[PDB]
């Protein structure tokens, strides 16, 4: 049937929330990189 | 008076900016608007703003316009009103800046935030660069940097060039003078002062420091071999040892190979280096193969 | 008289204006309008403006009539009947502005409000630069900016170049001048300076300040460089160390390899580097090189 | 005498006029009209307004009429029936307007509003500008202006050029002349006096005002350069700082590298600047390197 | 606007100012004194140790 529920192929959220940025440490530069993997 | 002239106080640097603009008044000597098209992109953008809309898909070329790049310097604590220098150059197809104007442009950081706004005449040399120009006084500041100068016990000089006996010698002329424990070396490149807490006795302690004298000691014994230019430079410390030297079309002033004595000090160095009679360009390699061989005493760097 | 020359007041600065226009009265030395639409167009809105309607889709090209853009500068605490000074510029293919006119333009801030209407004769030199103008007198401001001038009890001095020692000397002149407590030094680049509250004593207290005389203290050794224009300066802190120098073309007046004596004050520099014989252009090189190894005790700018 | 040359009235200022005429009598050299449609629509306007229809379509081709702009200054004040003096410029593809003759045109303010009626004959100077002239008492004021001079107890003299020593000596000296507490300095721009109530005492107190004499105080060391026209100008308080300078083809008259001396006042300054024996052209770029070495001790604008 | 980056590709300088070329001599190389500011730094072990 086409009633009957079922999973998609794709399943959970398809969408993703961006992260505000960390605070920048107030040293003498301009250039702040966040924490680098 | 010297110490100011060997290190730099952590805390306190520069920084870059960076902005488009456009350059009027030119005496047709400005781009070929045919070729680039964010030339007249930018001018009709500009038009929109002021309040005139030109129809698009339309003829336009311009002769005294041009695109330019707009860099300057922020420099330390700045504060917003004041003014700094800016640097301007051209950047598609263009003749000369000879007299034209800056328009408005912002200049922004690595953050994409604008911390300047700059206008004003430019000034080129006028043989000279066309396509570059100066302008004095020509950006205002308009953002302020946070800091934390003035908070804490500690500061930190930074040495211009490494060294351990340069570290040492400033930790102990700053002891002779500001006190016992008022300086400790931390490695050859930063020495950890003991400062008063608060704004105005740090600014007092800098004020008294970097004002002192110390005795340079004697550095590394280097030449410098700038290729691109045909330069050769050798500091005081270079020795030499004795040693057989040849090279196409030199000789002795006797056969090809001449004979260079042991040199002590920059003097014999100087002297018997010219007893050889070759150019600098001959010099580059005669000094690369000695290096190479062990008579010459030094450092060998090609910049 | 003194600290006027080094510092500037916070709160007192100048913004920048900017417009759009058209110059009439050229002797046929305007626009070529069959590729600067935005000439006719703007032709056309002004002419619908006074009451005259031209069809459109009809030829028209002009001769005496020229596209600019106009650039001043909105000075400090500027009252609204006042005059300023303008810049006028071409901007698309245009002869020469020889005795043009600036017919009525406004001029916005960069949020695009009207601070000033322009309108005058324009003056250009008459080699000389022919699309570019100043007209004196030729603005006159309509708006106003709102300061926060005489309310509270502190004014912020700052300097145009930063340094400890500076900020210290102001601050002990003033302090020796206006009693104990009234300066105080916040960083590199400011003097907090206290004040009565008020509009008219602030005034007198920046009056009495602003014409104080203090003693330079010296700066850092630097050497500038501007290769674009190809000129080089020295102030007078460059120290040197004795070293060899070989640069192509360059012999002793004797080899190629020229000795450079130890140098304290700026005459032996002068002297020392005059003994070589080397115009600016090598100059140039030869002092790259030298910072480059350690016997230039300055600071090298490229600007 | 003095205050009358260094500030203005607040209320009393000028405006400006602009219109569009026609200008006829000329010997063949207007405007080719085959190319400038407004000329023969307005001629065609004014003489259908005169009584004369001409048929639409139809052959017109002029060689005495020139479409012109006209500008004019609304004076302070200004009385219905009084003259002004306007100016004339061609704005389409015209040769001359040397014999030619204004006929009525309205001048609008930018409200759009009639203040004046310009006609008259226009005096070319007869190289010279040939599409531009003047005409003296050429207008005619239609209509006058509000103003709120003579209500209130408060006037304002805005100063030229802002400085707080200036504002506070102008202050000082109406004090000294008119009473205690006549005047009160706002700021470095605006003095405020207390007038008598009415209308034609605070005549009598501007007249009283305007003609006293005040010793100005010294100015800021600056250097103006215009390197559009190529010139170079300081004020009497510029000082130089010991350095060396090197540029192009220039010399010791002695190698490439020239020494200046200290410099307290200006005739030192001129003797020490010609002694490098520079045209005005490396003048220029001599001095904006000084200024960013730290030689120069002044303000340099390009202007 | 320059960033300089070392072998793991991390950001440890930033470079920007005007070159110097000598003006036969090298026309499409030049260098640039304090062309660059230091934007990150190394750990060491210096110090630790007898
Ligand atoms: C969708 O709802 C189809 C389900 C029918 C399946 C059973 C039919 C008797």
């Amino acid at each position: 049937c086409a009633w009957i529920p079922a999973k998609p192929l794709v399943q959970g959220a398809t969408t993703a929330q961006p992260i505000p940025g960390p605070v920048p440490v107030a040293n003498g530069s301009i250039f702040q990189s966040a924490q680098p993997i | 008076e010297r110490i100011r002239d060997l290190t730099s106080v952590q805390g306190v640097r520069e920084n870059s900016l960076i902005g488009y603009g456009l350059v009027v008044g030119l005496d047709g000597t400005g781009d070929q608007t045919t070729q680039t098209p964010f030339t007249t992109q930018t001018l009709n953008n500009m038009l929109s703003q002021l309040g005139i809309t030109v129809p698009t898909g339309t003829n336009m070329q311009l002769k005294n316009v041009a695109a330019v790049m707009v860099t300057a310097s922020y420099p330390p604590f700045a504060r917003q009103g004041q003014t700094i220098d800016v640097v301007v150059s051209s950047m598609g197809n263009a003749k000369s800046l000879r007299g034209g104007t800056l328009l408005m442009t912002p200049l922004k950081g690595v953050d994409s935030q604008v911390y300047a706004l700059a206008q004003g005449n430019i000034l080129v040399g006028g043989v000279n660069q066309l396509n570059g120009g100066r302008i004095t006084n020509g950006a205002i500041i308009e953002r302020e940097l946070p800091t934390q100068f003035g908070a804490g016990n500690t500061i930190n000089l930074q040495l211009n060039d490494e060294d351990f006996t340069m570290a040492q010698q400033i930790t102990d002329a700053i002891n002779r003078a500001r006190g016992y424990g008022s300086a400790t070396a931390l490695d050859a490149r930063t020495v950890q002062v003991r400062v008063p807490s608060g704004n105005s006795s740090q600014v007092r302690f800098l004020a008294d420091i970097q004002n002192m004298e110390v005795n340079v000691t004697p550095q590394d014994a280097k030449v410098v071999i700038n290729s691109r230019t045909g330069s050769v430079v050798m500091n005081r410390e270079v020795t030499l040892d004795s040693c057989a030297v040849a090279q196409g079309n030199l000789s002795v002033t006797g056969g090809s190979l001449q004979s260079v004595r042991s040199s002590a000090n920059l003097n014999s160095v100087v002297r018997a280096l010219n007893a050889l009679g070759a150019t600098p360009m001959d010099l580059m390699s005669i000094l690369q193969s000695m290096q190479s061989a062990g008579c010459l005493r030094a450092k060998l760097e090609i910049i």
